[PDB]
């Protein structure tokens, strides 16, 4: 329901899906659908199983391909200024 | 203290981030800890 | 002094650049002024 779905929200009216009390794994996501930019800031994608997070928030939204670089801690533009902007000391990363 | 970084201890960034990417954060923590150690040594030398 | 940066005071870089971009320049000015202050109090402690 969080990856490879058919209906998402917008960039200003996104939903904060509560993902907690479960086994959050990253190695079981490559068989569902291919990911274009698996970039992650502040956390490594290979160290997701060694550690354990708490109250994972799922923010899903569909944007244009030209705005894929604005989702970063400290960018500027039309999404990083007028829309949901990632914090500076933001832990967590994005799957697009 | 973070010394201008995202975390304080090196074990935190080494557990969440990768060494090839968090190398600048480790270097800032080492230089920050070395500066505090140098200040404490100079203070102890004056007290001695 | 610039301490290895493009300007001396933080009010100049904060007006031409954004804080998310000029964060490294402000950090270099802070650790540069802190090092000079550490040297000044060291000389003052020796003079005292």
């Amino acid at each position: 329901e969080v990856f490879n779905a058919t209906r998402f929200a917008s960039v200003y009216a996104w939903n904060r899906k509560r993902i907690s009390n479960c086994v959050a794994d990253y190695s079981v996501l490559y068989n569902s659908a291919s990911f274009s930019t698996f970039k992650c800031y502040g956390v490594s994608p290979t160290k997701l199983n060694d550690l354990c997070f708490t109250n994972v928030y799922a923010d899903s939204f569909v944007i244009r391909g030209d705005e894929v670089r604005q989702i970063a801690p400290g960018q500027t533009g039309k999404i990083a200024d007028y829309n949901y902007k990632l914090p500076d000391d933001f832990t967590g990363c994005v799957i697009a | 203290s973070n010394f201008g970084a995202i975390s304080s201890v090196l074990n935190d960034i080494l557990s969440r981030l990768d060494p090839p990417e968090a190398e600048v954060q480790i270097d800032r923590l080492i230089t920050g800890r070395l500066q505090s150690l140098q200040t404490y040594v100079t203070q102890q030398l004056i007290r001695a």
